[PDB]
């Protein structure tokens, strides 16, 4: 800590640079000691400008260490300026041998070569994931950012720069019970006995619920409308079709979508019915016009 | 409340052991007699069920059946114990002001008997 | 001795019912739910008119933004909010 | 405009599937008690009426299961469909009701014609337990007694095992039979009578 | 309540009673 | 001590979850060259396990 402090005030007295207080923040990734680099380098006077700052988010996105991202985009980054295809290239082929993600991918790309780290292979393996969304097909800018980057970190086990990027994301819920689906397909495959079980414990289902909680508590007729949609984020799919993909037992277990089914369940009427009411407007084809119950 | 419940099952529980009847009818004898028809169908079988097996009409896959009924009963009785608890918190309230309502009945009454 | 083990297999089976008293509130509901769906897909017919109605069904195969966009504000708001 | 929404509600529609069924059932259980008298071609309501239930019902269930979401591969949607036990039972059943036509075609076999359908009759009613879990209250137990029963079901043999030994040493004790009918009879109804 | 239901004196609803 | 010892080596296989199933049965050079199971055993240690 007072190593890397006198360090930065160093280099500040020498100098006040971009470059040189970019170098300083280099060194401070590792001992990411980002409650004093902060204060430090960003608290003070100097000014930074999205490209250095983004080189080195690009390192500390490799780094995992999600606290420093977050500075970062507050920091004034623009990762939709950022994100160009050619970096999620580099990107997904930055990961280790060890993740059970690469030898898929390998496997996968082994299996197209002798049939005839590959944007072409990932969406490959992620369409036979889901079979909901055929998405896919690097200069070429890409829509859709923090969808994409979440995807990633899913993909990456991390759980962590999954939540932020979640933050930010556009669409409710739908996101987070495609992940849900994800990484439990993901430890039904997994190798490792402890990492199995680590996989295991992720519990997305559980944001997505509480969100849902949160928008029902205040809409409770938008909230209704907000379930059924197409997100063209997602292949234009309804998120009912995810869960039923993802069998997240959970999350229908909320009252909220209960209370939707039920409503579907009649048409017309729904909540004031009377079972032996019911049986009378069966028993007479006249009820409907005697008005005996709302419709 | 657990009665106004069970009334539900009542019902299926007894159409399971007419369809167990009804099989057992149609596998044991050959009748056009409408009572006699719905007799060897109803009251045959119930009584076999009570432990009035009358195999001198029966007699020239049961015993599945049989342990599976017992089963299913053993776990209607397990139903009304897993209902029985939770009741007891609102039962104490509810018994409570029924007492109210008795006995400000009771004080209403007149002192002359029914008679 | 015979009757006394087969009261205690009783009580192992009320023992395995109270026990699982949780998952069933939600699996129910689960079920529930794919049953509801699947009967809202049956056609009205009955099954006696399930024929007529499965070929009026091949006869008839032979024969927004702005508002989604201020329920889209609206959700990611009440996110930020949570 | 109030005719499409008395009738088209979904509930209405599962309410008239399940008078229509029980009426399936108790018409069908009539048709056999009768028609069981000739074993030549019998009534018309008997078996045209019935091929013509079981085949409209056969048409349902196959495209609830096929043509309900997408043309995906035949073999995914299949391996879904067989990993049911419900999709067993009904499975089981069409196995039970191909048996009973086939055999209701052989005069010479009436014993059969006549067992195959008996052993048959208890589909239907299975069937109709499972299509009441549309209330509230005795939905869940009904569904855990099914995973409980399971259980309870993997333990009786044992049990039954033990009391077929003990009536097997009191029946060699008590009366120390070649005929095989009565030493079956003293060996399996005298214990179970007991 | 026994079991022993005599239907040669009885027999020349119930089933409410028992259930 | 029982509960030291279901410490340790609940940690130590938590760890690796490979090697630990080379601690058991591995022979111990301090107590004259026997198996930690043996130990076990004698010891009717039932939490243990």
């Amino acid at each position: 800590t007072v190593i890397l402090k006198a360090l930065v005030k160093a280099c500040k007295s020498h100098s006040r640079d971009a470059q040189d207080y970019l170098d300083e923040l280099k060194l401070a990734v590792a001992w990411d000691r980002v409650d004093i680099a902060k204060s430090e380098i960003f608290n003070g006077d100097v000014e930074w400008k999205s490209c250095d700052l983004e080189e080195v988010m690009t390192d500390a996105l490799v780094s995992n260490k999600p606290d420093f991202v977050r500075l970062f985009v507050d920091s004034g980054a623009d990762m939709a300026e950022f994100l160009t295809y050619g970096r999620l290239q580099q990107l997904y082929h930055s990961v280790s041998p060890k993740s059970l993600l690469f030898e898929l991918l390998e496997r996968k790309h082994e299996e197209g070569r002798l049939t005839l780290f590959s944007l072409h292979e990932v969406s490959r393996v992620l369409k036979d994931f889901l079979h909901d969304a055929c998405r896919g097909f690097l200069s070429r800018k890409s829509e859709d950012p923090w969808r994409d980057l979440f995807l990633w970190a899913v993909l990456q086990n991390r759980y962590e720069m999954a939540t932020y990027f979640w933050a930010m994301g556009r669409e409710g819920v739908a996101a987070a019970l495609a992940a849900c689906k994800i990484i439990k397909e993901m430890s039904h495959l997994e190798k490792e006995a402890e990492v199995a079980r680590t996989m295991r414990e992720a519990k997305y289902e559980q944001l997505a619920l509480d969100l849902f909680s949160e928008c029902y508590s205040n809409s409770e007729d938008r909230a209704f409308a907000l379930l059924v949609r197409r997100n063209h984020s997602w292949s234009r799919t309804t998120c009912l079709h995810l869960a039923t993909e993802a069998d997240a037992k959970a999350f229908f277990a909320h009252d909220g979508v209960q209370a939707f089914l039920t409503k579907i369940w009649w048409g017309d009427m729904a909540t004031g019915t009377p079972i032996l009411r019911l049986l009378g407007a069966f028993t007479c084809p006249a009820l409907i016009y005697t008005n005996l119950i709302s419709f | 409340r657990m009665m106004k419940d069970v009334f539900f099952f009542l019902f299926f529980l007894s159409v399971w052991l007419v369809a167990y009847g009804v099989t057992t009818q149609a596998l044991l004898h050959p009748d056009g007699r409408l009572e006699w028809i719905f007799r060897r169908v109803l009251y045959r079988p119930y009584l076999q069920i009570f432990g009035q097996i009358p195999l001198d009409e029966i007699d020239e896959l049961v015993t599945f059946l049989l342990v599976t009924n017992v089963l299913l009963m053993n776990l209607l009785i397990a139903m009304f114990s897993y209902t029985f608890q939770v009741v007891q918190g609102n039962a104490d309230m509810f018994w409570k002001f029924q007492r109210y309502h008795l006995i400000v009945e009771y004080h209403g009454r007149p002192a002359l008997a029914p008679p | 001795t015979n009757v006394l083990l087969m009261n205690l297999l009783i009580a192992m089976f009320s023992y395995t019912f109270q026990v699982v008293q949780g998952n069933a509130d939600m699996f129910w509901k689960f079920q529930r739910y794919h049953l509801i769906v699947e009967y809202h897909g049956r056609p009205a017919l009955a099954p006696p008119f399930i024929l007529l109605s499965h070929l009026s069904l091949v006869l008839k195969q032979v024969f927004p933004d702005p508002v989604d966009q201020k329920i889209i504000t609206w959700e990611t708001v009440q996110k930020e909010n949570f | 405009t109030r005719w499409r929404k008395f009738w088209g509600a979904p509930v209405t529609v599962f309410l008239g599937n399940v008078v229509m069924y029980f009426a399936f059932l108790f018409l069908f259980s009539y048709v056999l008690l009768v028609d069981f008298r000739p074993p030549p071609q019998g009534p018309s309501g008997s078996e045209v009426t019935l091929y013509f239930w079981v085949f409209t019902l056969v048409l349902e269930e196959i495209r609830q299961g096929f043509f309900t979401n997408e043309d995906t591969r035949l073999v995914k949607k299949f391996t879904l469909y067989v990993e049911d036990n419900w999709n067993k039972c009904d499975m089981v059943a069409i196995f039970l009701f191909i048996v009973g036509v086939t055999c209701r075609m052989v005069p010479s076999v009436f014993e059969a014609g006549r067992t195959v359908l008996a052993i048959d009759f208890m589909v239907f009613t299975l069937r109709l337990i499972h299509i009441f879990a549309i209330h509230k209250q005795l939905g869940p137990k009904i569904i855990i007694v099914e995973r409980m029963m399971k259980d309870v079901f993997f333990f009786l043999f044992f049990l039954s095992v033990w009391l077929v030994a003990y009536g097997v040493t009191t029946q060699a004790l008590l009366h120390p039979d070649g005929r095989l009918e009565w030493i079956f009879r003293r060996v399996l109804y005298r214990p179970y009578l007991q």
